[PDB]
Parts: structure tokens; C-alpha cells; sequence
RNA sequence: AUUGUAAAAA
RNA sequence: GCGGGGGUUGCCGAGCCUGGUCAAAGGCGGGGGACUCAAGAUCCCCUCCCGUAGGGGUUCCGGGGUUCGAAUCCCCGCCCCCGCACCA
């Protein structure tokens, strides 16, 4: 599990840096050749585009679109078959950081089988097609119920989406201890009636594609009487009515009750399992609400703390430019080990913050969460990586700093 | 020539404290609703098989309110004592309906805080499932300084006016009270009575010969505790929003006074909106002055989109907002670590919005108001601090300091409070 | 008794 | 199920009825080239694995038997296809 933290923090940057890989021209290709196809078959069809791109038009274009046929050509025919993954090839010339410009020749196979077939050539380079290789937990739908109105909306991970939402009006004046039930029933009867009915017609346009659920199931959220009026429904009769997950008493509607709605039923969507992660940001959090120690906060303390003992969890947020960093020192024949951030590492001689001034001789440095990735299981059990989208997520990234962990022992603190 | 002051009275109470049956009697008692009326919901409520409802029926509306014997939506009704003109709210006997119970509970400057004394509905309604919390940091919220405490069900078999259930509600509320919204010992007033009879409201029982004061009917406008006119440029939070006679808006006048015929602005939208007629609490006037429970026609560009939870505002001197903001939070029971990028839903007045702690200030004490000289990481439950705060959208605010009911707030999530807010810098 | 895509007109 | 006939090198198909003169004709396809800007007809070369000197190693479904020697002769196994029939 441990080499596959490893592949999905890499996959990330990958991605990333394949879209910061931007060119001009038609001058970057993007080539997925699928599993075992026929090497001979698209090295001709890259000959017979090579003949079509030596007109093209404009010069530079030219000549660059060759030298990036040029470079597949001739790396194509070092493979003896395509293999079952299929061969994903990037070539092109990238401009990068400074106006610089370099000549982009990538050429891999997939840790998992690619699912799709792509000549294309742009100005940068494709990363749609990667997406598939980690794929998917789900995505749940929500319908939000309140006597002011509802909200259709889904929670795919940690993000709350809202797609669609509309407002009821009702007449709050009936009599003044004399009360006209002909004031009660009268607008109301037909309020309520074509309510219940339009919740079930936005619950059949938003939540229905193509014959199927889109999402994996519906989550029903509402205050009290119009929900078990919605459930039992012959409105909401065949497939949403069997693919009703949980419900929810919540006190408020809108994106007030959409946030109660996932707190009261957190454990019943499951596994999502990313909103199971914002459980055990919980779970950090109120260790930290007692005096029993097992939690670490920061860099610093978190950081020795794992080097005198070991964690259950290490946990860590996914964005997240801290990096371990090793520099000799700079009387030679000694060094230090700290951790940087991109405003110290830019003041190259000191590698430091600017109040402290030490000087450093950077030789190496590895990214916090992926040195972090390469040892977690000599250093404790578990890791997670984490995302900020929930209010868990949201604060420990805010006053955490998306570092800390969970502890296999009593530790004391700054 | 001679007003009888116009101020609504609120009732607030256990989810089965017979909130309405104590409706039904007042008006019944002080003849604002006729013999034929009593006879014709004795009938209505018989015919279809709900005969201790009789009273209740007065109040509660609505069909499951009907049904049950407690109301879900917000109840308005119209009594005359010797003094005042009262418009009373019955306040949702259901938990899930808070957005009807703050409504009630802003238009109060009175509240009428109703406990059953019955076996069962008693020491439930003090647990954190029943509705007395959740009605006390209303209350508090809203600027409420007087407690009436009305112990309700109480010639009943299981109680005959029980001196100790009687003792046993006023002990068990001081603490409550004094934890749940930082009330003081006084300014608190016990009354035993009883609404399915009508005991102790206008007249004296003889069941009871232990309680010799004012029944309900005669103190309430004797009480000389109303604080409600407020001079000043004018303000308006919408609490309730309805077409009847046209379209018509409910709401407190919170600062100075607003003739008919003439301008009006909302905030933050901005917009152009004049009066077409005036009831002030419950019967025509022209002009009205500051502190009266407005209910006035409008005509504007909009009315049926028309949102409660904003103010109108004079038009003329419009008025503070936020969507950024410093604020003191008090963390009664998160009961959990809040630090920065924390959430919840903010009531204060009729607003109920989301919002977000930016950053994370200082340390603060119970005592003498002081400050800590550094910065922390966190804050946890017993303690208080001073906090940023984003909302998730705009919405409009005095300071404590200008005026509280516009600056107390209220930190809610799940159906639990967090902290006691209170506003101190409106920014930008 | 074949085949050849993308930025020119005071 | 009972039978019957088959499975050849990248593919297709000779040749196995003639045991040593089979590392396997031919076709198609692949690879390298000329062809005279570019394809690309046409033609020529190469095309089991491994190796520095036409050497070593392994093949005609899998595995044995018989022979000095079998891709070629005999048997069993797997797999495929086809009749007929109880049951599937």
C-alpha cells in the first residue's frame, strides 16, 4: 500500500507537469498506442503524418512537429511489441520558467492498463486519459428538504457541489385565534402537493443519465413532514426510491442543512473514503481536546516526535511545498537536516529564514510528503494524505499547517 | 389622546408545555374571541376524534400541529389587556422548525418561558434533547432582561400543585438559565398555573392557597419591565415575509419611526420600496414609532423574492454591514478544538448564514475583559477568544457596542450551541 | 501509369 | 457423453503418403535500401533464438514409446471442430 502512496503522489505531479509543458504551434503531441496493438502499424501511420507535416505551414512549426515524429520513430521500433499496458508517448518542445525553451521526449507504460486511444497534436500536452488510472470511489447525490425550499447537490470526496436549488412560498397568516381553516388548506394543499412532486421531477432530471443513478446513491436530508411525505412517494417510485442510502432529520434546509445533512450520516455513505479521512482529522482534533498526549502539531514537534517513537497514523496534506532538505555545514565536515519552505530556499546562501541568517551547502532535497511516503512503515502504521475541501480538512491545513500526527504514545510539546 | 402600548409577548416551553392551550385561554378570558368560536372548535376538534385540544386548537393551525396538540410553523394572535394592545407567538413545539422559533423570538422584548410540571415532560424538557435550551439562547439572543417562568400543568393527576415540582423548576432554572445564556439570579419571575383549566390566569385557586399572587391576565400588564422604544435613524430586520391583503412584511422596529406613504431602502440590496399601509402590531395606524412589531404593507420591484434575515433601513441613513468581521466567541461546548478555518451557521436577530474563521487572534478572560499578549494555535471548550470571521455571503450588522440585538450571535451546528458570539469590528 | 493538414499582399 | 478428423515457424499454407538430400518451398506481412521534392509502382537484400569469423542452441500441439537417427513411425494427455444420442 505503501508503493502505491508513492505512485499517487507521483501520478499528481505528473499531471501537473505535463500541462505546465506548454509549446505553440501544433509542435506537441500526445500518442496512446493501446494494449498490444501493432508497433509496425503506427510507426508507418507517423511516417505517413511525418509526409503530411513537411508542408504545414510556418516554418519553425515545421521543422519542430519533425524532430517530435523524429523522436518517436525512432524509439518505437526499440519496443518488440506493445505491451498489455499499451505505450503513453508525450513528445513536443516546451517554453519553461525564465523564456527558456527545451525539447520534451517522453515515452512510458502505464503502472495500470491505459482504456483509450489519442494521436492529437496541440500547443500543450493532453493528462485526461491519466485521471482513469487512480479512478474512482463515488459520489453520492443529496436533495436538501425545508418549508422555505430545496437543494439538489452532490458530495463527491470532501466537495459539497450544489447543482440546482429553488424557493416556496407559503402564506403564514391564517386568523388571530379565530383561525379560517379554508385560509389553511386552500393555497397550501396545492404548495405542498406540487412541491413534493417538483422535488421528485428535479430528483429524476439531476440524479438520472443515461437509464442509470450517475450517482451512487441518494442521501435524503430534510425537516420534519415533508420528508417521509418525499420517501414513500409514488412521485419518487422505481430507481431513486431504491437507491435511498440513508435519510436525515436536520433542523435547517439550504447549504446550512446540506452541512448538517453530511454530519448526522457520515458513516452510512461508506467508503467514500475521503469523508471518512475528515472523520479522522476528527479524530485528531479531539485528541487534542484532552490532556492524554498522543498528538503532535507542526513541523517541529511532529517531526521529532517521529523520530523518538512511532505513529499510528501520519498525517499530512496534499499541497505542500516544505520540503526536507539536507545542507553540510559551511565549516566543513559536518551538516544539518531542516525544513524549508520556497521564500527561505530562495536566499541560497543561508537556506534559512531571514531572522535566524545561518549559513548552509544544500546537497540534496526530497519533498516532506514523499520522503514522509518512503519510510511511514519504519517509522509507524499507517498514512494518510489529505485534502482541505471539508471544515476538518479546512482547519488543519488553517492551524495545524497540514502537518501532525497521531501518536502510539504520552509526548510533550512546545 | 391615550395609547395602550403595543408590545408582542412570546411563549417559550417544553416541547409538550401546552404553549397553545395557554394561547387559547388568554384571548377566550380577555373576550377577544367569541362564545360561537369556543363552541365551533370544541366541535371541529371533537368530529374528528382530538377532544383535549379544545384550547390548543386556538393556536395550533396547521394540520400535524392539529393533530399533535404543538405547533411547527410560527403563531401570531391578537389580546387586549386593561394597559396594552399584545400581539402573542406561539413558538414551534418541534425542534427541527427553528427558523419559525427565532422569528418568535425576536419579536419578543418579553418572554414567557412556560415548563410543564407532569411527570415525564418536566425533567425531559432540562436534558440537551429538550427545547428549554435551545429556547433560553434565543431568548438571550434576542435581548431578553426579564424571565416570566410559568409552571404550567399543575392541577393535573400527577401533580397538585406540587410546592416541590414548583421548587424543583425554579432551582433547576437558575443554573440552566445562568449556564445556557448568562443570566443573573433576578430579574426572573415564578408563577404556577395551569392552561387545560385556565388555573391562574385571570383568577385564583383554591387548590392552590400557597401561591397569593397576580394571576397571568392581571400582572402581565402590570409589569412595568419593557424596554422596546428605541429613537435613532431607522432599522427594520425582516423577520416574516406573506401575501394576505397584498404583500405584507413582518418585523421590529429597531431604531426610530416610519410614517406610511413614504420611502423605505433594504440593505445590503439597496433597494427602492415604499409603504402602501400600516398595522402596527395588530391594528391600523399612519404613523408608528420605535419598538413596535411592525406589520406593513409594501410595494416595491420585488416581493415574492423578498428575503427575512436582511434589514430594511432609512433611506437616508443606510446602514452597516459586513461580510468580514473581529468577533469575541465563548466555546461552550463545541465541545471539541475550534482552530482556524472552523465552521457553523450564525444566528443573530433572524439571520441564520453560513460562515468561516479566517485567523485566529488572541486569548481573552471571563474576568475583567484582559486580553493575552501573544498568539495561540487553538482554542477549547471553557475558554474564550477573539476571532476573524468571513460569512459565506453578505449580510447586514450593528456592533455590540451600537446595538446587541443586531452584534450577539450564536454559533450553531448540529442542534447544539457552540459559543456566544458578540461582534466587535466591521470590516471592510 | 500513385501521393502530399493549419500564419503573404498600399 | 460415444465416436471421428485435426492441431506447421509472425500469419497463411506446402511438405510429412518418401525416417538420414528439413531450420522447413511459396504467399502475405514486417524491416533496410534505391527509386533520383514527397509518397510509392517496380526491383533487390534481410526476416526462428543465441553467438566476432555460415559455430552453438531449439523447432511442425504437450509428453512419452520404437529407432543409430522422427516435424515425418506407434500410444496416451490437453485443446479444437464435426456427426449421432441418452443425459447434461
Amino acid at each position: 500500500a505503501a508503493d502505491r502512496n508513492v505512485e499517487i503522489w507521483k501520478i499528481k505531479k505528473l499531471i501537473k507537469s505535463l500541462e505546465a509543458a506548454r509549446g505553440n504551434g501544433t509542435s506537441m503531441i500526445s500518442l496512446i498506442i493501446p494494449p498490444k496493438d501493432q508497433i509496425s502499424r503506427v510507426a508507418k501511420m507517423l511516417a505517413d503524418e511525418f509526409g503530411t507535416a513537411s508542408n504545414i505551414k510556418s516554418r519553425v512549426n515545421r521543422l519542430s512537429v519533425l524532430g517530435a515524429i523524429t523522436s518517436v520513430q525512432q524509439r518505437l521500433k526499440l519496443y518488440n511489441k506493445v505491451p498489455p499496458n499499451g505505450l503513453v508517448v508525450y513528445c513536443g518542445t516546451i517554453v519553461t520558467e525564465e523564456g527558456k525553451e527545451k525539447k520534451v521526449n517522453i515515452d512510458f507504460e502505464p503502472f495500470k492498463p491505459i482504456n483509450t486511444s489519442l494521436y492529437l497534436c496541440d500547443n500543450k500536452f493532453h493528462t485526461e486519459a491519466l485521471t482513469a488510472l487512480l479512478s474512482d470511489d463515488s459520489k453520492f447525490g443529496f436533495i436538501v428538504i425545508d418549508g422555505s425550499g430545496a437543494l439538489f447537490g452532490t458530495l463527491q470526496g470532501n466537495t459539497r457541489e450544489v447543482l440546482h436549488k429553488f424557493t416556496v412560498d407559503l402564506p403564514k397568516k391564517h386568523g388571530r385565534g379565530g383561525q379560517s381553516a379554508l385560509r389553511f388548506a386552500r393555497l397550501r394543499m396545492e404548495k405542498r402537493h406540487n412541491y413534493v412532486r417538483k422535488v421528485a421531477e428535479t430528483a429524476v432530471q439531476l440524479f438520472i443519465s443515461g437509464d442509470k443513478v450517475n450517482v451512487a446513491g441518494l442521501v435524503l436530508a430534510g425537516s420534519a413532514d415533508f420528508k417521509t411525505e418525499l420517501s414513500q412517494s409514488d412521485m419518487f417510485d422505481q430507481r431513486l426510491q431504491s437507491k435511498v442510502l440513508k435519510l436525515v432529520d436536520i433542523s435547517y434546509g439550504g447549504e446550512n442543512g446540506f452541512n448538517q445533512a453530511i454530519e448526522l450520516s457520515t458513516e452510512v455513505l461508506s467508503n467514500v473514503k475521503f469523508i471518512q479521512e475528515k472523520k479522522l482529522i476528527g479524530r485528531y482534533f479531539d485528541e487534542i481536546s484532552q490532556d492524554t498526549g498522543k498528538y503532535c502539531f507542526g513541523v517541529e514537534d511532529t517531526l521529532k516526535a517521529l523520530e523518538m517513537g512511532a505513529v499510528e497514523i501520519l498525517i499530512v496534506y496534499e499541497n505542500l511545498d516544505i520540503m526536507r532538505y539536507v545542507l553540510h555545514c559551511q565549516g566543513t565536515e559536518e551538516e544539518k537536516i531542516l525544513y524549508l519552505t520556497p521564500e527561505q530556499e530562495k536566499d541560497k546562501s543561508h537556506f534559512t529564514d531571514k531572522e535566524t541568517g545561518q549559513e548552509h551547502e544544500l546537497i540534496e532535497s526530497m519533498p516532506l510528503l514523499e520522503w514522509f511516503a518512503n519510510n511511514y512503515k519504519k517509522f509507524g502504521a499507517t498514512l494518510e494524505i489529505v485534502t482541505d475541501k471539508s471544515q476538518e480538512g479546512s482547519q488543519f491545513v488553517k492551524g495545524f499547517g497540514g502537518i501532525g500526527g497521531i501518536l502510539r504514545y504520552r509526548v510533550d510539546f512546545q | 389622546a391615550p395609547k395602550k402600548e403595543h408590545v408582542n409577548v412570546v411563549f417559550i416551553g417544553h416541547v409538550d408545555a401546552g404553549k397553545s392551550t395557554i394561547g387559547g385561554q388568554i384571548m377566550y378570558l380577555t373576550g377577544m374571541v367569541d362564545k360561537r368560536t369556543l363552541e365551533k372548535y370544541e366541535r371541529e376538534a371533537k368530529e374528528k376524534n382530538r377532544e383535549t385540544w379544545y384550547l390548543s386548537w386556538a393556536l395550533d393551525t396547521n394540520q400535524e400541529e392539529r393533530d399533535k396538540g404543538k405547533t411547527v410553523e410560527v403563531g401570531r394572535a391578537y389580546f387586549e389587556t386593561e394597559k396594552k394592545h399584545f400581539t402573542i407567538l406561539d413558538a414551534p413545539g418541534h425542534k427541527s422548525f427553528v427558523p419559525n422559533m427565532i422569528g418568535g423570538a425576536s419579536q419578543a422584548d418579553l418572554a414567557v418561558l412556560v415548563i410543564s410540571a407532569r411527570k415525564g415532560e418536566f425533567e425531559t424538557g432540562f436534558e440537551k434533547g429538550g427545547q428549554t435550551r435551545e429556547h433560553a439562547m434565543l431568548a438571550k439572543t434576542a435581548g431578553v432582561k426579564h424571565l416570566i417562568v410559568l409552571i404550567n400543568k399543575m392541577d393535573d393527576p400527577t401533580v397538585n400543585w406540587s410546592i416541590e415540582r414548583y421548587e424543583e423548576c425554579k432551582e433547576k432554572l437558575v443554573p440552566f438559565l445562568k449556564k445556557v445564556g448568562f443570566s443573573p439570579k433576578k430579574d426572573i419571575h415564578f408563577m404556577p398555573c395551569s392552561g387545560l383549566t385556565g388555573a391562574n390566569i385571570k383568577e385564583q385557586s383554591d387548590f392552590c392557597p400557597w401561591y397569593t399572587g397576580l394571576p397571568f391576565i392581571p400582572y402581565l400588564d402590570n409589569l412595568p419591565n419593557f424596554n422596546r422604544s428605541i429613537d435613532g435613524p431607522i432599522r427594520l430586520p425582516i423577520v416574516d415575509k406573506y401575501k394576505d391583503m397584498g404583500t405584507v412584511v413582518l418585523g421590529k422596529l429597531e431604531s426610530g419611526s416610519i410614517c406610511k406613504g413614504q420611502q423605505l431602502v433594504m440593505m445590503p440590496n439597496k433597494h427602492n420600496v415604499e409603504v402602501l399601509g400600516i398595522l402596527s402590531d395588530d391594528v391600523e395606524t399612519d404613523t408608528v414609532a420605535p419598538g413596535e412589531n411592525l406589520k406593513i404593507r409594501l410595494k416595491g420591484i420585488e416581493e415574492e423574492e423578498i428575503l427575512p434575515g436582511f434589514i430594511l433601513c432609512d433611506p437616508n441613513n443606510l446602514c452597516h454591514s459586513g461580510r468580514t468581521f473581529d468577533a469575541q466567541i465563548v466555546i461552550i461546548e463545541h465541545k471539541s478544538i475550534i482552530c482556524p478555518g472552523y465552521n457553523a451557521v450564525l444566528h443573530i436577530h433572524t439571520c441564520i448564514e453560513e460562515v468561516e474563521i479566517t485567523a485566529l487572534i488572541c486569548l481573552v478572560d471571563k474576568k475583567s475583559g484582559e486580553k493575552s499578549k501573544t498568539r495561540p494555535r487553538f482554542v477549547k471548550q471553557d475558554q474564550v477568544c477573539i476571532a476573524r470571521l468571513r460569512t459565506a455571503g453578505t449580510i447586514c450588522l450593528e456592533t455590540f457596542k451600537d446595538f446587541p440585538q443586531m452584534g450577539r450571535f450564536t454559533l450553531r451546528d448540529e442542534g447544539k450551541t457552540i459559543a456566544i458570539g458578540k461582534v466587535l469590528k466591521l470590516v471592510p
